[PDB]
């Protein structure tokens, strides 16, 4: 599962390249989702003669 | 005797990438003057006061 994004900065309006002064954007880790599946049983009995 | 010798003459280039929103034009050459032998030039003076 993946996570949103994100916020980008604006430029000053005055700085067009050398540098941009844009935001540096953290490539969003894929997050693990595991599931575990839990057993029960149950038992009975009668006998034959009973 | 003054000449001029050159190896590469005028050459005009261009980027793109690794640029940034922006084009950008080289220029560049190979060339000097020489004096070949002592002299044959003169000038001033023509000082100052």
């Amino acid at each position: 599962v993946e996570p949103d994004a994100g916020k980008a900065t604006w430029v000053a309006a005055s700085t067009y390249g050398t540098d941009t002064t844009t935001g540096e954007e953290v490539k969003g880790a894929l997050k693990e989702i595991h599931f575990s599946t839990y057993k029960l049983a149950a038992k009975s009995f009668i006998t034959d003669e009973t | 005797n003054f000449v001029m010798p050159r190896q590469r003459a005028v050459t005009v280039e261009r980027e793109r990438q690794a640029g940034k929103q922006r084009d950008a034009y080289y220029v560049t050459q190979r060339v000097n003057l020489q004096r070949y032998f002592a002299n044959g030039v003169v000038s001033g003076t023509y000082a100052a006061s």
